[PDB]
């Protein structure tokens, strides 16, 4: 399972 | 700052003359990931030759096999030509069976 | 046995030829069993490994929604490193994302792992702490900084102590028969004449799994290091290994020469000789 949390550079 | 690609051809199984197996090239340790692999059957290349989805080592650089289905004999020869950003003319590794 | 999740990211711009291709591939030690591909007529994530197929639609859609938000995200993370390199828009650049984790024959948290590189590079990694960041140089601090302040380093490290191990303990048990099926290599020894007075002993290690192996050549028992040629362990395309190990010796002294095989599959090490 992937992790779903997302912030760009 | 780019890695060459390593190239090793190789069978499946170990080569027996005339018995059905898998021809391989796997390349690996290469950077940018844009890279170009035949496969040749007495310098001819081979057709729908199939790979493996695109990946990479613990250092960033990528890896691929190349693979089609061969029936190996003592005169046909085998080799696999590679070209990449690094390499100013494509390289050919010949297939030895003891490799 | 010990075991690894990881999941690896690609996203490579190519000016001239579309947007950015983003691509996602999932491994359990050496299996790979999701990929995914914005280039796909219908990108989404798909079985690679049969244990991975029984998982129901639900999982299938989230793991898909996350690739395809990464797609968006991972085409604003290259235009940000252009932009934190002063770099043109007409070069093809690379990010490489590795995540996951390693764990113990118990099912417990060894270590975990969040790393990014640029240009094939080190640019952030979450140290092994899981709570603090090793910056490659003062663009990826910029990075860092936002990272900081959004607490990015606590979500990791409950992702990897949580769903990470929780989840490779659930694809270990449905996959088990593979999985946790360590296949030994199947050896052999050849000898190969260089000259009048050398020749070659070439140890192989056939149809390993996994890929781990320690293959070496001593002579009365001391090891031969500097002297052996290794060839890098190769994947046979059936889902085991290949690796040989060679060493060049005076004609009439080959049974002064041992290989020694280390792989999980074995019994116990083995001890072999050429054989005339």
């Amino acid at each position: 399972f992937e992790d779903l949390r997302v912030l760009s550079f | 700052i780019q890695r060459t690609p390593k190239i090793q051809v190789y069978s499946r199984h170990p080569a027996e003359n005339g018995k059905s197996n898998f021809l391989n090239c796997y390349v690996s340790g290469f950077h940018p990931s844009d890279i170009e692999v035949d496969l040749l059957k007495n310098g001819e290349r081979i057709e729908k030759v199939e790979h493996s989805d695109l990946s990479f080592s613990k250092d960033w650089s990528f890896y691929l096999l190349y693979y089609t289905e061969f029936t190996p004999t003592e005169k046909d020869e085998y080799a696999c030509r590679v070209n990449h950003v690094t390499l100013s003319q494509p390289k050919i590794v010949k297939w030895d069976r003891d490799m | 046995g010990s075991h690894s999740m990881r999941y690896f990211y690609t996203a490579m711009s190519r000016p001239g030829r579309g947007e950015p291709r983003f691509i996602t591939v999932g491994y359990v030690d050496d299996t790979l069993f999701v990929r995914f591909d914005s280039d796909a007529t219908s990108p989404r994530k798909e079985p690679r490994a049969p244990w991975i197929e029984q998982e129901g639609p639900e999982y299938w859609d989230r793991e898909t929604q996350i690739s395809k938000t990464n797609t968006q995200t991972y085409r604003e993370n290259l235009r940000t490193a252009l932009r934190y390199y002063n770099q043109s828009e007409a070069g093809s650049h690379i990010i490489q994302r590795m995540y996951g984790c390693d764990v113990g024959p118990d099912g417990r948290l060894l270590r975990g792992y969040d790393q990014y590189a640029y240009d094939g590079k080190d640019y952030i990694a979450l140290n092994e702490d899981l709570s603090s960041w090793t910056a490659a140089d003062t663009a990826a601090q910029i990075t860092q900084r936002k990272w900081e302040a959004a607490r990015v380093a606590e979500q990791d490290r409950a992702y990897l102590e949580g769903l990470c191990v929780e989840s490779l303990r659930r694809y270990l048990e449905n996959g088990k028969e593979t999985l946790q099926r360590a296949d030994p290599p199947k050896t052999h020894v050849t000898h190969h004449p260089i000259s009048d007075h050398e020749v070659t002993l070439r140890c192989w290690a056939l149809g390993f799994y996994p890929a781990e192996i320690t293959l070496t050549w001593q002579r009365d028992g001391e090891d031969q290091t500097q002297d052996t040629e290794l060839v890098e362990t190769r994947p046979a395309g059936d889902r085991t290994f290949q690796k040989w190990a060679a060493v060049v010796v005076p004609s009439g002294e080959e049974q002064r020469y041992t290989c020694h095989v280390q792989h999980e599959g074995l019994p116990k090490p083995l001890t072999l000789r050429w054989e005339p």
